[PDB]
């Protein structure tokens, strides 16, 4: 049944490229010292604090929907042995993504707006619409559509809540808490081009008109998922006058999960227009 | 003209593709022959790893170590992904300092059409002066 | 369906404390100088040569079979939403102890060689029925009788492999190799505590009438595969004269994996007296 | 008279009652203290790495901290596992090296009948001294 891998014989040279990446950027929330951001911390409004909160108290349910089912539900579909390995490092590495927010919360927040923020986060109803969706996905039989989902979640939807520590980091606000934050963007960045490109190497092996079908479900739930989003986002900056900066964040990210996928962008230059701020925070 | 490289991923090739420019591609198999006669500008993607990072793929060094391509190159687009900071376009900036070339454009995976459009129009003011 | 993860509210500190174990224990074979064993290795005889990767294609195979089902088939059965984060890690962390086996093999070895203990190991009786039958209770329904099997394996079956880089290391032979095989036995003893903990707290929640059944199914299993167990020594062995010594270092390793579980060593003193050079070699 | 700790994997409890002699467990709730009017031997099982970077459990540092207690102390044995390397019992040289008394034993997990009949015939000698 089960058969002795070998890195010797490699079938697909993207799989060890990937598992070299990914492995060597290995990380844990304690190599970041978050303690020096409690001097920032104290500067916050009220308002920021309980929107940093609500946002990684969100983006918490979500990695450990990457961990527990996500990724692991990818794995009977795998080309190759060496893709389930790889398969087994994100899976691993989405739990210190989901363990990393609780240390921004042990370091710089109090336990009861923790857990108010918690309760606020099981309450919303977008933020669970979007979880049902994914997973609705994850659970299905369609094993294409496990991975347009995983992309569409980590390379695009999370980058609502993502927005905020490039924010701060902009205004010189929590920067290490956005040097955290950059360390799992790092890792989606591969992440979203891995399964993108297992993605198309599975529509290979399929009809050109079931590629049509596909590619008419990708634009029609990426759509479904971001009216979603934006609902969420005007949830979450309510008491902030943010909420237009993050959408067109929003869009700018929709179209690099759609090109992880092999598809054209959907959204348009003024409708992707984000603050350079944000995007110097991204690259430096 | 163009002279490009793209992986098994294939997303700088979909980027010339809707670009509509004439270019040449830099073989994705190690061991085949690759040369250019008239003056080009490169399109990189970035593979940096991790400590020693080889940003360069080793298709576009074999490509570069030959005396007649090298003298030919003009200029340097970089492609990539802005999640990687500071490493972003990495490749570019590598190749522009060691051949002494100008890092000219950076862009991200296959290129938006806000992309393509500043390609166009930066390469053919490139060439008229 | 998914909660959000908490790792200010730990229910067992044993996760949190495992956890932080296993994770601050990351390593990989490229941080391992493996090449520096060259030397070591060319002077070496055939019989040896062929004998060390007809050892380390057996431990692929059952650390392959680790991370694509052995970690995995525990998930389902975890008590807390933090084991299930810790057995992802465990997951990984078997994909690189069999990805390392590789490493040495591109690093020392002939390719013709490698492929020749890979067959060797495919038409080896002994070990491919030890695969069976782990495998069997994996695919089972009783989730106590996974825990069991996974521990007899790591805990105590591995080392009939694991004896002679220990061997070799006594005598000043590839010490780097010694040096990586000591990292995965150090990943190995918190894996078989941790499994075996839980194990032991699983139990707590059933009738003493099943506990028995258990007992006595955990003693009857443990000497079907420690019978099969020296069987495979002796083929594996045979070309040497160091086969009472590897079956005196699995009495010593069984008595352990037991001791996991929670249950008394069953193998007396003259039968696990190992040689002090082997114990030395893992214990500077 | 014995003084001993142990997780909730109570594999030092286990090895505890196996031995067969009259022992006093520190507390594994941190809040409680304990005091001990009779000489004693400590046995402790090695945490180091996971815990607090270091190998003794921090319920045996409170217990130890107290003067009381440390004045008491005659010998010291370790718990744990050789699969650990060089870490293989350390928390015995750790409270020897730190408190000036002998450290007089190693063993692994709820330990084998070897070390029962050892630790028996060990202790019963250490007490004509
Ligand atoms: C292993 C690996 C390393 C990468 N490193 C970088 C990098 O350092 N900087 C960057 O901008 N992009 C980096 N990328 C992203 C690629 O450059 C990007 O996906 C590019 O569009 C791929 O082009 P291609 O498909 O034509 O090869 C990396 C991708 C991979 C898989
Ligand atoms: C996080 C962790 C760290 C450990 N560190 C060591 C160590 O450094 N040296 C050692 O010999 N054993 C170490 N061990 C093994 C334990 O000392 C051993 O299992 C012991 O029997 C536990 O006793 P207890 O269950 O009564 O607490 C460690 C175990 C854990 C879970
Ligand atoms: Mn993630
Ligand atoms: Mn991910
Ligand atoms: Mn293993
Ligand atoms: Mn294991």
């Amino acid at each position: 049944r089960i058969s002795a891998i070998n890195w010797n014989k490699i079938s697909d040279d993207k799989d060890l490229e990937v598992w070299n990446r990914l492995t060597s950027n290995f990380w844990l929330p304690e190599k970041v010292p978050l303690s020096n951001d409690i001097p920032a911390w104290q500067t916050l409004t009220v308002v920021e604090q309980q929107l940093t909160m609500r946002v990684f108290t969100g983006l918490t349910l979500l990695d450990t929907l990457q961990n527990v089912i996500g990724a692991p539900s990818l794995m009977p579909d795998a080309l190759t042995p060496h893709e389930e390995a790889v398969l087994s490092n994100i899976s691993f590495m989405e739990a210190v993504h989901a363990r990393s927010y609780s240390s921004i919360f042990s370091t710089l927040c109090q336990t009861k707006d923790v857990d108010a923020a918690y309760a606020w986060s099981e309450e919303n109803a977008p933020l669970q619409r979007k979880a049902q969706i994914i997973q609705q996905h994850y659970r299905g039989d369609d094993p294409l559509k496990k991975k347009i989902a995983s992309v569409f979640l980590e390379s695009f939807l999370f980058y609502s809540g993502f927005w905020l520590p490039m924010y701060f980091s902009s205004r010189g606000k929590l920067t290490n808490t956005a040097d955290l934050i950059r360390l799992i963007i790092r890792d989606e960045a591969v992440h979203g081009y891995y399964i993108g490109y297992k993605y198309q190497k599975n529509m290979e092996k399929i009809s050109l008109g079931q590629r049509e079908e596909l590619k008419s479900f990708a634009f029609d739930l990426l759509l479904e998922l971001y009216d979603n989003e934006l609902q969420y986002t005007d949830e979450l900056y309510a008491e902030t006058p943010w909420a237009d900066d993050v959408k067109a964040f929003l869009c700018y990210n929709a179209n690099k999960a759609l090109m992880n996928l092999g598809y054209e962008p959907l959204f348009p230059a003024e409708m992707a227009e984000v603050n350079p701020a944000i995007l110097a925070a991204l690259s430096p | 003209q163009l002279v490009y490289f793209s992986s098994s991923s294939e997303n700088t090739q979909r980027f010339i593709e809707r670009l509509g420019l004439p270019a040449v591609r830099i073989p994705l198999n190690e061991r085949e022959r690759i040369q250019v006669d008239e003056p080009y500008i490169l399109i990189v993607p970035s593979y940096g790893g991790g400590g020693t990072a080889g940003a360069v793929p080793r298709q576009v060094i074999r490509f570069l170590n030959d005396e007649h391509n090298r003298a030919l190159l003009r200029g340097v687009i970089a492609s990539g992904n802005r999640n990687f900071g500071e490493a972003y376009g990495r490749a570019g900036d590598v190749i522009a300092r060691k051949c002494g070339v100008p890092w000219l454009y950076r862009f991200e995976l296959m290129g938006t059409q806000s992309d393509i459009e500043n390609v166009r129009k930066g390469v053919t003011e490139f060439w008229q002066r």
